RNA sequence: AGUUCUCUUUUCUUUGUGAAGGGCAGGGCGCCCUGGAAUGGGUUCGCCCCGAGAGAGGGGCCCGUGCCUUGGAAAGCGUCGCGGUUCCGGCGGCGUCCGGUGAGCUCUCGCUGGCCCUUGAAAAUCCGGGGGAGAGGGUGUAAAUCUCGCGCCGGGCCGUACCCAUAUCCGCAGCAGGUCUCCAAGGUGAACAGCCUCUGGCAUGUUGGAACAAUGUAGGUAAGGGAAGUCGGCAAGCCGGAUCCGUAACUUCGGGAUAAGGAUUGGCUCUAAGGGCUGGCAGCCGACUUAGAACUGGUGCGGACCAGGGGAAUCCGACUGU
RNA sequence: CGCCGUUCCGAAGGGACGGGCGAUGGCCUCCGUUGCCCUCAGCCGAUCGAAAGGGAGUCGGGUUCAGAUCCCCGAAUCCG
């Protein structure tokens, strides 16, 4: 597994600041 | 969610500290329902659990300074805290010298540059602190041979 | 003897996000030989570019990881390191790939 | 660097708790407990200081 | 583990009543024939591929033979 | 400790089994007075003494 | 894998092989054979060794925890990539490489020495030797016998979790106390000192918020003076490392002694000296030291940390120890 | 009640190669076993006393929510 995904996933979580109260339970929607 | 169990299992499976376990903050629900090392191994394979890299401790700074010190920098009177003996013990200095000089005598005797009688005389002088270093001993042997040859010629 | 290495930029170039000729030019003046990056040691290192594959050959010791060091440097100068990745395809080649996002 | 632990409940550095380091196929360093050093027989003459030859120690 | 040097002794080993199975491991440089007897795992290392094939077809019957991959 | 005698490991086992709450059907018994196990012990508050 | 505005062939991580058997390095020998040594020789850091047999040759034995090999690549690990029920010891590609160095630290083996009006366990248990009471068969399908190589069967009982300590133990408690050990990275440095950092760990020690009065507790600074304070220099302060020089009274001649007292200390660029391997020379390697010089900065340089104030006397007790 | 004492005021050995007499047995052939006798016999102190002293012999890999040098896989070893 690529170690760059730690950063990419970490930055994605930071974006939850703008969607408080409606944060996705799972971003791997498929399945 | 409370992922204390998953942090502990992943750490064991990765053979790292709990501080190097990275759980995906977007997938806590997925990671939350993994109560076995089998399922943790799956999440490690999937990429929801990753081992973070070691924190960098670079030796470049000290490697750079070690090069400077080899040239004599940062080694003056103002950069010494132990004694001359604590920094470089006299006994080690003497031990190296005797081995160096006794090794030379053995090779000169073996190679017949000197005889066992000259060797014995020089061995006890070497032990007597007559000769400071390899060269001083070698030049002295050269003078001895010249005189010995001159005496032989007349005889 | 001879040492031969290749860089495979096929995936990006066929996506038209890097001019392989420019990359060949970049390795032309930047590759160092005993500290100098001008003359390639005097032709002692030779560069050949194919359609999408760049090749490097040398008559003196040459580090394969140097090409990864320079490839990553070139990718950064062109703002690509956040999308592309240099991965060893074989013992003698690297290739550029895409991170798994979306 | 990797640091070691005893593999037994004897936590003291007694004569029967001596060890040596061993790298394993799993690529780690572990303690192996050494056997005591045997001594070759002493001559029955009681005079010669050395031990005998041709006998396992 | 014991190492056997000659095909003559390995065949005697493989015929022992307490010999259980013969595992053949093929490496890049040699073919190793290992027979699991009661006490030891005897091994024969053959560097010639033709002899390894020849020895393989000349094992005693009734002995479990396994090729490792 | 880990090093234990059979006699001690058996005394400790009996002290383990007595450390439970009363069954709740004991309450409905006809002439019952017990409200709870008044002989509960905690490893930290009070020590077995052996 | 990180950095890449500039520079950095850069920085970080990682880069296995168990027991037991065999083979071989290496280390040790107060072990043997030849021989007979003064123009005495051999030899260590020191020693020490020889006509009761040295040097020099040729052997033998002991330990071999080191390397190769069977183990064993099939496992493990690193990385890349595919599947699956997807809670598979899942499946494949590549790799697991080559050298150097050290008064380095930790352990261990060995050699040799010093100290004692101190001489530094016992037993279970195992083994060799001396002896030769005996037994074995009459030339064989040979016997007694075997500490050799294989093969066969078994190894019952009790303990085993976890804490092991600024919260699992003792102090009435999650108590700044007490409580026996093992392993032990980089830098600076004499250093297991102090100061910073990696691995690993933690959340500030049974609460938070806002203020910044007095009096505290703990740290600092202070013009001029410098003990005038006080029972008393209590407290604080000065000195401090290292290099070079220099060092009194007295003395039980060992000391006193870091006496006392001075100078120096950074950074940078150089010079000289101090070795090993191979074939008074040539070549290739190398590891830290010492000394000297130029240049240089607003005289600042043991720049933090670490780190003795000193002298002249009197009383008591020799001292170290309690 | 007990205490002193631990080899000291003790007939302190229940053992053995071998041999001889019987009683039994079994792969009844000839070998076991057993009882008695003969012969031989220092240890001289019952017993307790150490999870750091003495004391044969197990290592690698995997595996759990929590156990593993103990489970599984592999390879060994000591003792009887
Ligand atoms: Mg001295
Ligand atoms: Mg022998
Ligand atoms: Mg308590
Ligand atoms: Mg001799
Ligand atoms: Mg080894
Ligand atoms: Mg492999
Ligand atoms: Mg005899
Ligand atoms: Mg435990
Ligand atoms: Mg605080
Ligand atoms: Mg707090
Ligand atoms: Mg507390
Ligand atoms: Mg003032
Ligand atoms: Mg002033
Ligand atoms: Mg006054
Ligand atoms: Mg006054
Ligand atoms: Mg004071
Ligand atoms: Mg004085
Ligand atoms: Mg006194
Ligand atoms: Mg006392
Ligand atoms: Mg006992
Ligand atoms: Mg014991
Ligand atoms: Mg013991
Ligand atoms: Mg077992
Ligand atoms: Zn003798």
């Amino acid at each position: 597994v690529a170690k760059q995904r730690i950063r990419m996933a970490n930055e994605k979580h930071s974006k939850n600041i703008t969607q408080r109260g409606n944060v996705a339970k799972t971003s791997r929607n498929a399945p | 969610s409370m992922l204390r169990l998953q942090k502990r299992l992943a750490s064991s499976v990765l053979r790292c500290g709990k501080k190097k376990v990275w759980l995906d903050p977007n997938e806590t629900n997925e990671i939350a329902n993994a109560n076995s090392r089998q399922q943790i191994r799956k999440l490690i394979k999937d990429g929801l659990i990753i081992r973070k890299p070691v924190t960098v401790h670079s030796r470049a700074r000290c490697r750079k300074n070690t090069l400077a010190r080899r040239k004599g920098r940062h080694m003056g009177i103002g950069k010494r805290k132990g004694t001359a003996n604590a920094r470089m013990p006299e006994k080690v200095t003497w031990m190296r010298r005797m081995r160096i000089l006794r090794r030379l005598l053995r090779r000169y005797r073996e190679s017949k540059k000197i005889d066992r009688h000259m060797y014995h005389s020089l061995y006890l002088k070497v032990k007597g602190n007559v000769f400071k270093n390899k060269r001083i001993l070698m030049e002295h042997i050269h003078k001895l041979k010249a005189d010995k040859a001159r005496k032989k010629l007349l005889a | 003897q001879l040492l031969k290495f290749t860089l495979d930029c096929t995936h990006p170039v066929e996506d038209g996000i890097m001019d392989a000729a420019n990359f060949e030019q970049f390795l032309q003046e930047r590759i160092k030989v005993n500290g100098k990056a001008g003359n390639l040691g005097g032709g002692v290192v030779s560069l050949e570019r194919s359609k999408s594959k760049i090749t490097v050959t040398s008559e003196v010791p040459f580090s394969k990881r140097y090409l990864k060091y320079l490839t990553k440097k070139y990718l950064k100068k062109n703002n690509l390191r956040d999308w592309l990745r240099v991965v060893a395809n074989t013992k003698e080649s690297y290739e550029l790939r895409y991170f798994q996002i979306n | 660097v990797q640091r070691l632990t005893y593999r037994r409940r004897l936590s003291y550095n007694t004569a029967s708790n001596k060890t040596r380091l061993s790298r394993t196929p799993g690529n780690r360093i572990v303690y192996l407990y050494t056997k005591k050093v045997g001594k070759a027989p002493k001559s029955a003459c009681g005079v010669c200081p050395g031990r005998l030859r041709g006998v396992r120690a | 583990p014991r190492k056997i040097e000659e095909i003559k002794d390995f065949l005697l080993t493989a015929r022992r009543k307490d010999a259980k199975s013969v595992k053949i491991k093929k490496n890049k440089d040699n073919v190793k024939f290992k027979v699991r007897c009661s006490r030891y795992l005897y091994t024969l290392v053959i560097t010639d591929k033709e002899k390894a094939e020849k020895l393989k077809q000349s094992l005693p019957p009734g002995l479990a033979v396994k090729e490792l991959k | 400790s880990s090093h234990k005698t059979f006699r001690i490991k058996r005394f400790l086992a009996k002290k383990q089994k007595q450390n439970r709450p009363i069954p709740q059907w004991i309450w409905m018994k006809t002439g019952n007075k017990i409200r709870y196990n008044s002989k509960r012990r905690h490893w930290r508050r009070t020590k077995l003494g052996l």
